Order: structure tokens, then sequence, then C-alpha cells
């Protein structure tokens, strides 16, 4: 069964960092890419990064200085982590399963708020 | 970085209506374009993908063409459960990126 799940901070305040976690189960992330995704508020996709199966990575050009994709083979989980948060960071972050040129399974994704 | 534009940003239909959707690439993507609606409070689901393949159970009244820098949905009479949002991304090198989206509203 495919599963993906994320788990975030909930609300932060500008300039902390934010660390997100996606847990895969189902699968092996030796075998497959996962991305990361966000949706700022009544707005549309934006695509961040992603990290492939042998441990490469890739960012947003826009973002990159500020973005980090790791993972842990061994715990099933995939990082995003997002240093000096702006409050136009407030969006729901998404991972999702890259094989094939496409994303065929996402999680449900996580809410994060920018504010204090 | 290959930017995507989709138009129309929103589209008012009627159940059983057929429309097309469009995604235009600021470059050539060759292809590797896919396809995904997305209901409010849910995640994006793939519907299409390397321009014309339909992802696993999406209803045959789905089809994309294109190629080069200009890319289509089109949904043959609507069904009250394709109202939502539409979105193209690339695959082509990196980064991605998605089009801007289209919304379908009843």
């Amino acid at each position: 069964q495919v599963q993906l799940q994320e788990s975030g901070p909930g609300l932060v305040a500008p300039s902390q960092s934010l660390s997100i976690t996606c847990t895969v189960s189902g699968f092996s992330l030796t075998g497959y890419g996962v991305n990361w995704v966000r949706q700022l508020p009544g707005k549309g996709l934006e695509w961040l990064g992603m990290i492939w199966g042998d441990g490469n990575t890739a960012y947003n050009s826009a973002l990159k200085s500020r973005l980090s994709i790791s993972k842990d083979n061994s715990k099933s989980q995939v990082f995003l982590e997002m240093d000096s948060l702006h409050t136009d960071d407030t969006a729901r972050y998404y991972c999702a399963r890259e094989r094939d040129y496409r994303l065929d399974y996402w999680g449900q994704g996580t809410t994060v708020t920018v504010s204090s | 970085d290959i930017v995507l534009t989709q138009s129309p940003a929103s589209l008012s239909a009627s159940v059983g209506e057929t429309v097309t959707i469009t995604c235009r690439a600021g470059g050539n993507t060759h292809n590797y374009l896919a396809w995904y609606q997305q209901k409010q409070g849910k995640s994006p689901q793939l519907l299409v993908y390397y321009t014309t393949t339909l992802a696993a159970g999406v209803p045959s009244r789905f089809s994309g063409s294109g190629s080069g820098t200009q890319y289509s949905l089109k949904i043959n009479s609507l069904q009250p459960d394709d109202f939502g949002s539409y979105y193209c991304q690339h695959f082509w090198s990196t980064p991605r990126s998605f089009g801007g989206g289209t919304k379908l509203e009843i």
C-alpha cells in the first residue's frame, strides 16, 4: 500500500527554521524519488525540490539557498528544512513520490503558518 | 528554468459540457508534461503523464495532447466530480515547475 504522511511544526515565528518530516510506507526510498511541493493560500503548486533514490538532490532556483532536503533510508523518512522563514512561507507542504516522470502518490500535506 | 502558464485561470461550465485547458511552456518541454487535478482540502491527483497517457482509473472522458511549448487537457461532457483545480507540470531536466492552475467551477 504506498503511504506518505507529513508532520510539521504548525505555527512558527519568522526568521526561525522549519523542519518537515515525510514518513513513507509501502516502498523503498532507494527505489523512488521524493519531491517537495508547497501550496500558498489561495494559490497554485510550487515545486521546491526533490531527492533521488541515490541521494542526489535538486532545488527550486529561487529558494535553493534557504532549502535542504535529506532522508534516512533506514527510518524511511525524507526531510525538508527551510531557513530564515518569511510570513510568505505560510503554505501547505507536500511530499510526493516520483516514478517514471510522474508524481503518482502524494501525502495529504501539512500546514505551516509563519507568525509572531 | 521553464515557466508554465495556464489558461484560462478560471472557467465556469455545466455538467455534460466539453472543455479544453491549456498549458504553455516558456521553453521546449519535449512532451515530459503531466496533469493533476486537485479538489478542495485534498492533495493533487495524477491524471495524465507524458502528455497523453492516462493514469490508472482515470476516466476516458479526459484526454491530453501537445508537444513543444503548447499542451492541452480536454474534458468531454463534464461530470460533477470534475470540478476542481487543474495543474500542468513539466519534467524536463531540473528544476521542475507547475503552471498556475485552472479553476473549473460549476
